């Protein structure tokens, strides 16, 4: 039993593998809609509101 | 709870929210209260802590349409175990039961110390009928609730006046109340038990009466399980 | 030398009923043992004799 | 044009509003959040709003509507959900379609777009009309088969005009009515405010009962249409349960749920529930929901709304007596609306009187059941309506010392009080017999010489059988039931019985979840009978242990007795008790 | 600098002090009384000073320290007494040669002429070091050696320069850290602020018993080094005593006993009977005040300080926690601490809440009850303490169901609650043994396992022997023992023993001044096999009466165990105790 409980928790490259894939997809999201997320964010900043409170 | 509302509808998942300490949130709400100066209710907790504690518990329950549920079991500590206190007795009245851990069964050793008497589900009747669970367990249950309350009555007599004034009835009611303490409460954690055997063992603890003493268990029922 | 009870408006009425009852058992059972000894004291005599 | 000057929760205190009045409903907010002005310091008026205040900010506006909290009688409230205010919830969903309640929303209490069938009453053109009078007659459900539109009350004049026969919506005028110069315009409908009483001619002194179903109630405490009761009891003790079961099976003819300060599930129950049962008090089988009124007010709603809805239901209820219909109103959680009273005048700042609650509870209290008893509505043609109030309270922790369980034992007529001890037990539906009262004896007496003569005889019999093996029960508990006399044995074990088989029932079983009144009176004659027969057979000179020995058979039956269905009808209960009474009086001879 | 508006007892409302922090430590008065700021209503803010506030007039200078109430640790704290806000009574009573303490005497917290030795640790010049870390040690005394030298929590930077091993002052610097740029001096002492407690790595679950030196606490109610504890009980029933027994005999390396409430005598009785006793600890005889430090604020002293000396108290403990060492803090009154709570909290105005005390009490209870426990030290070198508070709460009219008693017991996990029943007829320690609990007992089954493994068994069957003499007592005193079998009759009898020999121990005398867990397991074995073999004995037919006729000298024999001098030794005391069991084993069997 000691010896199957110690290659059990030893198993964690495949875990860390497993994630590198979504890592990658981040990335590539990211890499793929940078300029269109920041390009409406400076029109959001650049934009503003002259809003008088309604009351 | 607005995280469990947000899975349990717009996600379609079955929430089981857990709040523990609801005392200390209404020794919080006190706190608040008492640096407000607000005209204070019971024991100085806020007039409008019954509303506060509704909001909470309110947020549970099943919505047409959404697929989800928010199952909440806040866990609450009655500070001087006293039921009478204003957080219980509101979490009482606003909550659709309550279960009863008892010092006195603490003390005798008992785990789960469920107290079975003081504690309720306004559920149970509608949730415990036949095709969702056997058709006794509606029966059995308001059957071991008498024979136990009649137990606790039998244990008061048996301390006050003496062992031998109590009857057949009696005797045999101490008896149903140690078997139901000490072997269908105690469970032990880990334990595991099933409706249908917990059911099971309800009524090897009912077969220690005979069917003419079973008063609450419909004939019927009686004929099919005894 | 007092009762494990909650302080409560029902609690007191239920301790009050409590002691109400118990006065009557008590005076209740002072006049069966007195009822007892009196038959109880025939009962010597008859056996003596 | 107000603004709000503070907030501080439900309370917003709005300044710059002059000529305000007390309890008039203005619109707090951007979102018109609806409340209702509760004191007028000058220029500032504190206001509870009905809804949850959370972003009014100093500055927004706040309008005068010019009226107190009106309800929308008329035709097209017989089977809508209401909240504390009366705002319908199935409307409410179907047009925001949201899970949620919209903040502020305005949808009409009764639907406009429903064409109702209109006939015409005796009423004609150019007749001298009395408010109250009824001018129509409105087909809305199969169990209210005409909802007479009935002339608002403090409304009169010359009919000008009346609308044929016809279908008709809730907001097409139907009758023009001259008055004093000013021809005002009558529609299906028409608005009331809920605090103040609607008039009646005069009212009576209420003498049929209501029949309760449970046997405890219509046996020994029994209640009247037209009658206040009160069920006070913690947590439990089935108070709820009665409630529903005065709302499935009784003799009222409408019915209005009101559950201040309840659970969202028990509503939600209720409407589950209601639809599947059926009553033949039409010529046919008809649903619940086609007689019963729900104003569901959740517990998390603001504590305005649980003050609001009692009034509402209790509104609704005089409506559909001045109908003329037996009304049965069961208000659920008193107890919570007094609760609501508290939170609010200390949110005020008034000075709480007993145990927290403010000093004029029993005034509140007071009014509101007051409401009740049976009354001939004014105006033309002479109707008789009830409006029984089933209040139920729930003092905190369960002592019956409580100011709202005190002042509504002091203002009700019927008790059905509940012991924590005997819920806790099981042994429903937990009424406390030994504090338990119907004040409603001494009226129902001419009832009962006319339809059960022995009824009373029984009853009285079977309170007397109650209270002396209560104390012969303390006796025992004292001196351990030592050489006990036979008769007193046998008023144990008869009420033993009685307290397991007839004060026992439980009510979501089909065979007693309704026990009619035949029933109930036969079951009570075979108690009775069996009683006598014991009584006289032992003091004949029969030893107890062998006479029960020998009449555990009869025992059983009587037992079983409880498990008869009265489904069967009267025809063959009734004669299902008379093998027993022959089989009792068979054991006695033996 | 303000000025004073408003004396209304221990709270001064002081005008003129726009820009004051909540709970800033001020200066009230011409004599610079130490007070915290509790409320700032404008301009105006309130203050409970924590001095006697009779001569204070209107108009008197408060100025603003700027800083919150922070105690000074650092060495010199272990052998001294303090006056609740950190002020050394032996200091204040040489400075001003009066029995009395001044009102606003501003000595240093710490002896400031000592010159202590110091070793540099292992770091150097260069080296990036972090809040926490320690970066030398200091001999303070024959016991505590070593006095780890730490660097200030939230202080962190590169070391630029190091003092290297001497003789050294605390207000000398020892260390100078550079952070972004600016340099930071260090000493060997450092202050921090009561409030909050002192950071920590990670906590860990506490799993080593604390060995009180009482029998039934450290059998029955056993608790774990790094846990809380709860002393409920009325005046006379003991906790004052448990507390000095467990502060003489504890396992711990370090004791912060914290009076607060309590008389001045029993802070006179510590300082003159601790340095009488000696501990077998560091493989040396050393008197037990050269690791015990005192928070004195007796009753009589400012109402305010009350809560500083808590604080103080626990944060000195804290300190000595992240050294790596095993503390256990003692408060002796929480309930003390909460009257002194409410009469604040009454003056200044807060609604009454529960029986007075403050709406706050319960967090500020829990607060202080959380900042105990086992926990790793926050900077390396890698070391793990722990803090045991035991506290000892005083009900007002010995009823467990006061608020400060019913948050207590909320909040900690050991409650050895005290009758007045034993606290009369000298059965101290008056422990209730059914209203008390342990909730340790499951995690203490590691340790009980690794050395005494019938440890836990004989501790649940004398638990159980107790339960059911209980409730044959209570069957008997109203229906008398004329009814009783054989086996009742047994368990009454040895219950009885047990309560008369076994549970109550004599603090004062020399056998029973300390009972440690070796003897105390030895004897619970003694106990339980007495009971087992009466009870086998009995069962085989033998009349209780006869065989307690015949056994009076087994009986003798076991009841006087207690008489057995720890000071021979685990072998020695484990010898005759083993012939204990032979001989009792061979009476039962003849007998029979
Ligand atoms: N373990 C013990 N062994 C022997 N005698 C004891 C023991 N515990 C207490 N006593 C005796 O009982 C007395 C109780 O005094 P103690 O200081 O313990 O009271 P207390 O409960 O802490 O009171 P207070 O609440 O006033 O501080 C002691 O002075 C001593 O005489
Ligand atoms: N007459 C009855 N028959 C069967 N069950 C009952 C009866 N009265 C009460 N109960 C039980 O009591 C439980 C709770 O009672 P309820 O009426 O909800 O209490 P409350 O009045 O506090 O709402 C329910 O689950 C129900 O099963
Ligand atoms: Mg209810
Ligand atoms: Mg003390």
């Amino acid at each position: 039993e000691q010896k199957n409980a110690g290659g059990v928790g030893e198993l964690e490259k495949k875990a860390e593998a497993g994630v590198q894939g979504e890592l990658a997809e981040i990335k590539k999201i990211a890499e793929k809609k940078k300029d269109d997320v920041v390009k409406i964010l400076i029109e959001t900043v650049i934009k503003p509101s002259a809003e008088v409170h309604i009351n | 709870l607005t995280t469990a509302e947000y899975l349990a509808y717009q996600t379609e998942r079955h929430v089981l929210t857990i709040l523990t300490d609801m005392s200390s949130y209404a020794d919080a709400l006190r706190e608040v209260s008492a640096a407000r100066e607000e005209v204070p209710g019971r024991r100085g907790y806020p007039g409008y802590m019954y509303t506060d504690l509704s909001t909470i518990y309110e947020r549970a329950g099943r919505v047409e349409g959404r697929n989800g549920s928010i199952t909440q079991i806040p866990i609450l500590t009655m500070p001087n175990d006293d039921i009478t206190h204003p957080i219980p007795d509101l979490t009482g009245y606003i909550t659709e039961g309550q279960i009863f851990v008892d010092r006195q069964l603490h003390n005798k050793g008992i785990y789960p110390p469920i107290n079975v008497l003081p504690s309720l589900s306004r559920l149970m009747k509608s949730a415990i009928g036949e095709g969702m669970t056997r058709k006794d367990h509606g029966d059995v249950s308001n059957q071991l609730y008498a024979k136990y309350a009649i137990g606790k009555d039998a244990a008061a007599m048996k301390a006050v006046v003496g062992e031998e004034a109590l009857s057949i009835e009696d005797k045999l009611s101490l008896e149903f109340l140690e078997k139901f303490e000490k072997t269908f409460i105690t469970q032990g954690a880990y334990e595991d038990r099933t409706v249908f055997e917990s059911l099971d063992q309800a009524w090897s603890l009912l077969r220690i009466y005979p069917k003419e003493m079973l008063n609450r268990i419909s004939p019927k029922i009686l004929d099919e399980f005894y | 030398n007092r009762e494990q009870v909650f302080p409560t408006r029902m609690t007191l009425g239920l301790m009050k009923t409590k002691l109400k009852g118990a006065n009557q058992g008590y005076s209740l059972l002072k006049r069966k043992s007195e009822a007892l000894t009196k038959r109880f004291r025939d009962i010597t005599k008859r056996i003596d004799d | 044009y107000g603004a709000i000057y503070s907030v501080s929760g439900p309370v917003v205190i709005a300044e710059n509003m002059i000529g305000c009045a007390m309890y008039e409903l203005v619109k707090v907010g951007h979102d018109n959040l609806v409340g209702e002005v509760i004191r007028i310091d000058g220029d500032k008026a504190t206001i509870q709003v009905y809804e949850e205040t959370a972003g009014l900010t100093v500055g927004d506006p706040v309008l005068r509507t010019g009226k107190p909290l009106s309800v929308e009688l008329g035709p097209g409230l017989m089977e809508t959900i209401y909240d504390g205010i009366q705002r319908p919830l199935k409307a409410i969903k179907e047009e925001s379609q949201s899970i949620y309640i919209p903040r502020g929303i305005d949808t009409p209490a009764l639907d406009r777009t429903i064409k109702w069938q209109f006939t015409p009453g005796k009423f004609q053109v150019g007749d001298h009309i009395s408010g109250g009078d009824i001018y129509g007659s409105v087909f809305e459900n199969s169990l209210i088969s005409s909802h007479k539109i009935l002339l608002p009350p403090r409304s009169r004049g010359t009919i000008t005009w009346i609308a044929p026969a016809g279908e008709y919506t809730l907001d097409e005028k139907i009758l023009e009515v001259e008055f004093d110069g000013k021809k005002s315009d009558f529609t299906l409908y028409h608005t009331w405010p809920v605090r103040v009483p609607r008039p009646v001619t005069e009212k009576l002194s209420a003498d049929y009962p209501l029949l309760t179903g449970q046997r405890v109630l219509d046996a020994l405490f029994p209640c009247v249409q037209g009658g206040t009761t009160c069920i006070p009891g913690a947590f439990g003790c089935g108070k709820t349960v009665i409630s529903q079961s005065l709302s499935k099976y009784s003799n009222s003819d409408a019915i209005i749920y009101v559950g201040c300060g309840e659970r969202g599930n028990e509503m939600a129950e209720v409407l589950m529930e209601f639809p599947e049962l059926y009553t033949e008090m039409s010529g046919t089988k008809e649903p619940i929901m086609k007689r019963t009124t729900l104003v569901a007010n959740t517990s998390n709603m603001p504590v305005a709304a649980r003050e609001a809805s009692i009034y509402t239901g209790i509104t609704l209820a005089e409506y559909f007596r001045d109908q003329g219909k037996n009304v049965s109103m069961i208000a659920d959680s008193s107890s919570r609306w007094a609760e609501a009273l508290r939170e609010i005048s200390g949110r005020l700042g008034e000075m709480p009187a007993d145990q927290g609650f403010p000093a004029y509870l029993g005034a509140k209290l007071a009014s509101f059941y007051e409401r009740a008893g049976k009354a001939v509505a004014l105006g033309s043609p002479d109707r008789t309506g009830s409006v029984s109030i089933v209040a139920a309270v729930s003092p905190a922790g369960g002592d019956f010392s409580d100011p709202v369980t005190t002042a509504t034992l002091g203002i009700t007529q019927v008790f059905w009080g509940l012991d924590k001890k005997l819920a806790q037990r099981k042994h429903f539906p937990s009424i406390n017999t030994s504090v338990s009262y119907s004040k409603y004896t001494n009226v129902l007496n001419k009832f009962y010489d006319s339809n059960y003569p022995e009824f009373p005889v029984l009853r009285d019999r079977m309170k007397e059988i109650l209270s002396n093996a209560e104390e012969l029960e303390q006796v025992v508990q004292l001196v351990g039931k030592s050489a006990l006399s036979d008769s007193d044995k046998i008023t144990l074990d008869v009420a033993t019985l009685i307290k397991e088989d007839f004060l026992q029932q439980n009510g979501y079983s089909t065979y007693d979840a309704f026990c009619p009144i035949w029933k109930t009176f036969d079951m009570m004659r075979a108690f009775i009978s069996y009683h006598d027969e014991a009584q006289k057979a032992v003091a004949n000179g029969a030893n107890w242990s062998k006479l029960a020995d020998s009449t555990g058979d009869v025992k059983h039956a009587v037992s079983s007795s409880k498990f008869f269905e009265p489904s069967r009808g009267e025809k063959e209960v009734h004669g299902e008790f008379e093998k027993l009474l022959s089989t009792m009086q068979e054991r006695f001879a033996e």
